[PDB]
């Protein structure tokens, strides 16, 4: 999506996690803006020695390159469940004799 | 939890927000290089400063970590950046007055200029004037005038700017725990914590000097070369024994003699390679030139280059209303952005710098991967001596007869080899001991062995012992000759020259290894071979992550520098200097001077 997502300046409205104080769950959701605390000093909500915080905006500019360009990613997690059946594909349908 | 995570997030802190602005700063230089306007300069010299100032701001964090219990080497790499503090340790009246320095010192270097005392109404400018009278000129006069009145005019005044250059510097330099500015440039192969690499400030002296001595057998044989073929151009005063006269070298600085192969040529009646036409006649241009040169690239088994690189490059002028800068120059502008200026024209001369600047691509897209501080070359060697051995082997007449350029009816013979191989020499044999010559007088100078009044007179013993030469005119102690050179002026690394040219034939050795070349290294060409490109790259994706030997011990053969490549690519020069030195003496005399009498 470089030539849809992409911004002069940055797209600093698509961000990411660079840091968490543990790792996340299988499909687990983490908007926290606490500041990741390394050191055993408080860092009372603000940044610096042995205080960092976690998140930050993406440099997606029009002129990145493969590896940095934005990609507009998409995970299809399907679910096998006692529960009955709700979606599959169309099946095939012929004519009439 | 430890002190670790500090600088694990630090640094990712740093290497995050310092990429997009080192990038808004370098492809700003492009939009002006591009363009050369009043606006785009602007926003280069808006956005280098921001960036600058976000290294200094960074500083503070950097030196809350001590690195003395640390052996991570990558954090100890990446925080020695930052935690120098470089010119700021000295309060704005010393740092500002060193920047007047610098600009009244290249100002006075770059508008130079010599009229004949018969002539004053029309003096010649540094460029092009001066330098084509020692380069195109064969008159004993005028290269004779550009020389003397080049160290009065300019050699004078640029003497006591120099002065609180090397103070101002040294102080700076000690306050960041150095000896003086001299060990500053030697710091750059510096390492430190890691066992059968590490490397001394003061190893670089030693290396100098041991491979200078290995240098001398083929400089003193071509020396007496170059005498002996100047001679008969200038009998009436150089000597069949004597020392060589510093205007008749073929610059103004005495450096190269590149300029000299008219007048030293091994034999004027055999031909030599050159596809200036056959490109012509296959209808070639900048662009084909170009892309039959990634062809070298891809044959020789190293990444192929994307369609935004040869989309948005620069390949000629585009007219003078927008008239862009036609250097050649790679440029690195980020986030997989590589571009190369360049106004190229359909000839030999820029059929191989475009593998050069090409080569200075494939050094940087290499360790592209790495950190932002780390996404850099281990020293200067490494940066510029990679992207020749690509363009030499590339004028080896083995890939104009692959690709069909140069005809298969050229016959090739020992003596028409003498004529490329000798004119290298006078490029690389004929510079080698110069920069030793140089780097060792300006160390010297910032250690202080050398007292300020004593640089000519030093500067002129130093030239008659190491390489030979004797000035047209003797100078007292208010002349400065080495201060009026662009890389001194403008506060550059000279010995960077001596440290890449012998890297250059370490890795074309060990290229040609690894096509399995045999023979001497002058006929090598890698092309073809995909195993050659692959064993480069292994090396390029380095950067500066690791040591600078530990690259050249598993490719090169070696820990630091060494001649035996020198002689293995200059093996029959070696033979065909010694006879026709039959006639003269080898090496020099220190005796005899110009204006003798």
């Amino acid at each position: 999506s470089n030539n849809l997502d992409s911004k002069v300046g940055g797209n600093y409205n698509y961000r990411y996690r660079l840091f968490r104080k543990s790792n996340l769950k299988p499909f687990e959701r983490d908007i926290s803006t606490e500041i990741y605390q390394a050191g055993s000093k408080p860092c009372n909500g603000v940044e610096g020695f042995n205080c960092y915080f976690p998140l930050q905006s993406y440099g997606f500019q029009p002129t990145n390159g493969v590896g940095y360009q934005p990609y507009r990613v998409v995970v299809l997690s399907f679910e096998l469940l006692h529960a009955p059946a709700t979606v599959c594909g169309p099946k095939k349908s012929t004519n009439l004799v | 939890s430890t002190i670790e995570e500090q600088a694990k997030t630090f640094l990712d802190k740093f290497n995050h927000e310092a990429e997009d602005l080192f990038y808004q700063s370098s492809l700003a230089s492009w939009n002006y290089n591009t363009n050369i306007t009043e606006e785009n300069v602007q926003n280069m010299n808006n956005a280098g400063d921001k960036w600058s100032a976000f290294l200094k701001e960074q500083s503070t964090l950097a030196q809350m970590y001590p690195l003395q219990e640390i052996q991570n080497l990558t954090v100890k790499l990446q925080l020695q950046a930052l935690q120098q503090n470089g010119s700021s340790v000295l309060s704005e009246d010393k740092s500002k007055r060193l920047n007047t320095i610098l600009n009244t010192m290249s100002t006075i270097y770059s508008t130079g200029k010599v009229c004949n005392p018969d002539n004053p109404q029309e003096c010649l400018l540094l460029e092009p004037g001066l330098n084509e009278i020692m380069a195109n000129s064969l008159d004993y006069n005028e290269r004779l005038w550009a020389w003397e009145s080049w160290r009065s005019e300019v050699g004078k005044q640029l003497r006591p700017l120099y002065e609180e250059y090397v103070v101002l510097k040294n102080e700076m330099a000690r306050a960041n725990h150095y000896e003086d500015y001299g060990d500053y440039w030697r710091g750059d192969y510096e390492v430190n914590g890691v066992d059968g690499y590490d490397y001394s400030r003061g190893q670089l002296i030693e290396d100098v000097e041991h491979t200078f001595e290995e240098i001398k057998p083929l400089y003193e044989h071509l020396h007496a070369y170059v005498r002996a073929k100047l001679m008969n151009a200038y009998p009436s005063y150089i000597s069949p024994i004597g020392c060589l006269p510093a205007h008749l070298l073929g610059d103004m600085w005495g450096r190269f003699w590149t300029n000299l192969y008219s007048l030293t040529v091994p034999f004027g009646q055999k031909p030599n390679i050159d596809v200036t036409d056959a490109m012509v006649d296959q209808a070639w241009d900048a662009q084909r030139i170009f892309k039959e040169a990634e062809k070298f690239f891809v044959s020789v088994g190293l990444p192929n280059m994307t369609q935004g690189f040869w989309e948005n490059s620069m390949l000629t002028d585009p007219g003078n209303v927008q008239k862009a800068v036609c250097h050649p120059t790679a440029w690195d502008l980020g986030k997989g952005d590589f571009r190369i200026l360049m106004c190229t024209k359909v000839t030999m001369d820029d059929f191989l710098t475009a593998h050069h600047e090409m080569g200075h691509i494939q050094y940087d897209m290499a360790y592209a991967a790495q950190p932002f501080l780390l996404r850099n070359g281990a020293n200067e060697g490494f940066h510029e001596a990679v992207g020749e051995i690509m363009s030499l082997s590339a004028a080896t007449p083995k890939h104009l007869k692959s690709i069909g350029l140069l005809s298969p009816d050229f016959q090739e013979d020992n003596e028409t080899e003498i004529n490329f191989l000798l004119k290298q020499a006078l490029t690389i044999v004929g510079t080698l001991p110069f920069t030793y010559m140089l780097e060792k007088w300006r160390w010297m100078v910032f250690k202080g062995e050398i007292p300020k009044d004593q640089w000519m007179k030093k500067w002129w013993e130093m030239k008659r012992e190491i390489v030979g030469v004797v000035e047209p005119v003797p100078h007292d102690e208010t002349y400065c000759d080495p201060a009026s050179l662009f890389h001194v002026s403008n506060d550059y690394s000279f010995i960077r020259y001596y440290t890449r040219t012998l890297y250059q034939f370490q890795f074309q050795e060990a290229l040609c290894q690894a096509a399995k070349h045999e023979g001497p290294l002058h006929k090598c060409d890698i092309s073809n071979s995909t195993e050659a490109g692959q064993k480069l790259f292994n090396m390029l994706r380095l950067g500066k992550s690791e040591p600078w030997t530990l690259a050249l011990e598993n490719v090169v053969g070696a820990k630091n520098m060494n001649v035996r490549p020198l002689l293995n690519y200059f093996e029959p020069l070696f033979t065909w200097l010694k006879d026709q030195n039959k006639n003269s003496f080898v090496g020099w005399s220190t005796d005899w001077s110009p204006y003798a009498d």
